[PDB]
């Protein structure tokens, strides 16, 4: 469970596909469930399963609706319609999907009072009771989870539409109108010369002096929009589930001795770590003992905000970015994380390729060898 | 007022209107972006593009003050002012299906024909100047299309895209539409030609710089050219406005610092393309062209 | 009769993917000493190379696995090393002039040629059509 937790957390840091990162940290949360089962926390593992299933369905359906929205402007190719690089600035276009994705992210970043916060910090406390090394790994994973989830959210909803951004995309320019910039004297499909571009229309720069040996398309304003209501209604229901399903493992309106719904449901339940403490937790007291998990999650969120929030956001200070000028593309930073993390995430942790190199091809050869012994 | 009626009978179209609030031309497009341009002088007093997807998502860009101050003002002075007392007259207007609009103003100065073309596109606005020489002697002139961009607060106002470009502390070119005098901007560290290393130019302090290649560097085959695009970032209302320079070879950037408290509550800067360090020569029969474009990606 | 005429350099002419509003393609000029990688030159001279992949963890940062290194080489292929194994792997079905900038060494520190590079060739609104070598035109 803890190995799966660390691998799934570290494999979703530098992904460009939204669904692949969703799968990888789904694997991470399942590893968390198995880690809780490893210490004998039956009720805690079932609580995390209940909360994570609803939050995961919410996030996956939101991502699918958003991919459906983007497919009208980038096409139906999943290499383009699931790329978070070309996906920024969708807050203005899909607001309901934005709220659903944000709620799922906050739930699975361990932020109160959402669903998975209670289950996750119960798991972390039980793991600290279990062993300190596992607790260290799990808390670092919680911070990493906050980082890559808000990385996904900022890459996918905040900023500008990178596919339709006029900084890069030359198709959505102002030169394709019949209105010419200079006046009523410009027309015709122009065919230029690199020499003219080199002299910069400042004739005096003619020193090369030799060699070394498209309109009519028409453009319209297209914007992504929210999907149909049949897609939106389960998103609303899953928003309600994500908001109000964490109260089945926590006591709802505790007044003295009160057992929650889940512990009354699982009245005979294995609990190896807390086999002697019949304690009743409190709704407004658990956020006091969960300062560490929320602090590490907020540290990861701060890192994600520094990395991926837009320049026009008030939370991003100009002086702090100036301190991160990194002039000279400092090689001490480039191969410390960025190259290593990107190669780890892109190569899928190098296990799968090994499974191709060692097992798959090998078994193929074995098959041929057996066929040879059956033929000659 | 009869001039306004004549202009309505001659040039009015879908998106082009003429009012008397001095005659002014109102340019409008399909999504609701609006632009006010005075006709007595080539002064753009208001640019309100649609940046939010609400029913009233039009946000004012230019900092405009009474008595014809601020905004976008074409300046054309000779060094070897040609717009003072000019009689600007509308030549013709053009339109692309209520999606884009355009208006041309014609003026004469000595033997020079000056055309100011102001156009609206659904996410951008363009201002171009074309001067044609008809005399028997070549001229040497300077020019600058200076725009006063309004920011919500002094902090959180910056410029992105001028990293690595050498900047010289130089006084802004004197214009009839100044908010701050060239002397009160501390004019310029005089000609230090420092190379900017930070990625964002912070405009909370009083600065007056020109971003361009040095005039000594411009005589070589390959040199670091003046950047063509640079964005103004406003964290007060989360707006990034991109400025594109063509024809000009300099970018004037000026900020007032504390002086912005005198003229109002909202901050402002004065930025735009310019040709100041190296005067531009025009032979007889030639033509010089320059243009400033303000776009925005806030709709996407 | 020459004092080397200048310290040795390689001139670079970068054509942006987005055209200017008047329709003329954007052009930038830089001068960088040879022997360095094209990625190490474009970022040092503040030239847009990755595009939307410029944010951290969105690019391989010299690892070669990422396809955001890709540029279009218009002129100066003599000064550049031929296609490597990683370029051949990542440039299937692509045109021959399309090259990964980070897997490129621009000659030697004693070079003098001119290299003309189109940045972000996938985002282009124009096209380059060679005509009997010599004249190179853009539509
Ligand atoms: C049980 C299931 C199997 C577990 C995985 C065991 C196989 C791992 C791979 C292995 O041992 O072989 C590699 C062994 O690799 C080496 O020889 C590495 C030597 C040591 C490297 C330096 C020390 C380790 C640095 C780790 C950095 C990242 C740390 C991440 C920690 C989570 C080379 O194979 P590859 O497929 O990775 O080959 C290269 C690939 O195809 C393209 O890159």
């Amino acid at each position: 469970g803890i190995i799966t937790v660390l691998l799934g957390a570290t494999l979703a840091l530098a992904q460009k596909d939204i669904k692949r990162s969703l799968a990888y940290y789904t694997m991470s949360q399942l590893g968390y469930m198995m880690l809780a089962l490893g210490m004998g926390s039956y009720r805690t593992a079932l609580f995390h399963l209940i909360t994570h299933a609803y939050s995961k369905a919410l996030l996956f359906l939101a991502s699918g609706s958003l991919i459906h929205s983007m497919g009208t402007i980038v096409g139906y190719s999943p290499d383009k319609s699931q790329n978070m690089v070309l996906m920024g600035g969708l807050t203005k276009h899909v607001p309901i999907t934005k709220t659903s994705f944000l709620i799922g992210t906050l739930s699975l970043c361990g932020i109160p009072p959402l669903a998975c916060f209670w289950s996750k910090d119960e798991i972390l406390n039980d793991s600290w009771v279990y062993s300190p090394i596992f607790a260290i790994i799990a808390y670092f994973t919680a911070g990493l989870t906050a980082f890559y989830m808000f990385r996904i959210y900022l890459l996918t909803f905040e900023g500008h539409l990178n596919f339709f951004c006029k900084n890069y995309s030359g198709k959505k320019s102002s030169s394709f109108y019949s209105i010419s910039l200079w006046g009523k004297k410009e027309l015709k499909t122009i065919n230029q010369k690199i020499s003219l571009l080199n002299l910069l229309t400042m004739n005096n720069k003619e020193r090369a002096s030799f060699f070394s040996k498209y309109f009519e398309n028409k453009n319209i304003s297209l914007y992504p929009y929210e999907s149909d209501n049949t897609m939106l209604f389960p998103l609303i229901i899953l928003i309600m589930f994500t908001l109000f399903v964490g109260f089945i493992g926590i006591p709802f309106n505790q007044e003295g001795m009160d057992l929650d719904i889940l512990t009354k449901w699982l009245t005979p339940s294995i609990n190896l770590l807390h086999s002697n403490s019949e304690n009743f937790v409190d709704w407004y007291e658990f956020v006091i003992n969960a300062i560490f998990s929320i602090s590490i999650a907020f540290f990861g969120i701060f890192i994600a905000f520094f990395f991926y929030k837009p320049i026009y956001s008030s939370l991003k200070n100009f002086d702090l970015i100036n301190s991160f000028d990194k002039r000279g593309q400092k090689r001490i930073l480039g191969d410390n994380i960025i190259t290593i993390i990107y190669n780890w995430s892109a190569n899928r942790g190098y296990i799968d390729a090994f499974y191709s190199t060692f097992l798959i091809k090998g078994i193929r050869s074995l098959s041929e060898l057996v066929s040879f012994f059956d033929r000659r | 007022a009869a001039l306004v009626e004549s202009l309505n009978d001659q040039f009015a179209r879908k998106g082009i209107n003429f009012l008397e609030s001095s005659p002014i031309v109102e340019l409008s497009v399909r999504n609701g972006s609006s632009l006010k341009l005075q006709l007595s002088n080539a002064h753009v007093t208001s640019y309100k593009p649609k940046v939010y997807w609400k029913d009233d998502g039009f946000e004012e860009v230019l900092y405009t003050l009474p008595l014809s101050k601020g905004g976008i003002g074409l300046v054309l002075n000779d060094v070897t002012s040609l717009l003072a007392g000019a009689e600007w007259s509308v030549r013709d207007v053009d339109s692309d299906s209520f999606d884009a609009v355009q208006v041309e103003l014609s003026c004469t100065s000595g033997s020079l024909e000056i055309t100011y073309v102001v156009s609206l596109y659904p996410e951008s606005m363009a201002s171009a100047v074309l001067v044609k020489n008809n005399g028997n002697k070549a001229i040497g002139l300077t020019s600058a299309i200076l725009s006063h961009i309004q920011f919500k607060k002094r902090s959180g106002s910056g410029i992105q895209g001028l990293q690595g470009c050498s900047y010289c502390s130089h006084p802004p070119l004197s214009s009839p539409f100044e908010i701050v005098s060239p002397a009160e901007a501390m004019k310029a560290k005089l000609g230090e030609w420092t190379t900017q290393e930070v990625p964002i130019t912070i405009l909370k302090n009083k600065l007056s710089r020109v971003y361009t290649a040095p005039p000594s560097e411009r005589s070589k085959k390959f040199y670091r050219t003046t950047p063509s695009k640079y964005e103004t970032v406003d964290q007060g209302r989360e707006l990034v406005f991109r400025v594109i320079r063509m024809g000009y070879d300099d970018i004037l950037v000026s900020s007032p610092g504390s002086l912005s408290e005198k003229y109002g509550r909202d901050y402002f800067i004065c930025t735009g393309p310019a040709s100041i360090l190296v005067p531009v020569t025009v032979n007889p029969g030639e033509e010089w062209r320059g243009a400033q474009v303000i776009e925005h990606d806030n709709l996407t | 009769e020459e004092e080397e005429l200048e310290p040795p350099y390689v001139g670079f002419a970068f054509v942006s993917s987005v055209l200017l509003p008047d329709g003329t393609p954007d052009m930038h000029l830089r001068s960088a000493t040879g022997g360095q990688k094209l990625r190490d030159i474009m970022l040092d001279n503040d030239i847009d190379l990755y595009g939307p992949y410029a944010r951290p963890l969105l690019n391989c940062a010299g690892g070669g696995t990422c396809a955001s290194c890709m540029v279009e080489v218009i002129e100066g292929k003599e000064l550049l090393n031929p296609r490597t194994e990683k370029e051949k792997e990542h440039l299937k079905k692509k045109p021959k002039n399309w090259r990964l900038a980070c897997q490129i060494t621009v000659g030697t520190p004693e070079s003098r040629g001119m290299v003309v590079i189109q940045q972000l060739p996938e985002w282009k609104a124009h096209e380059w059509k060679y005509e009997k070598d010599g004249p190179i035109v853009s539509e």
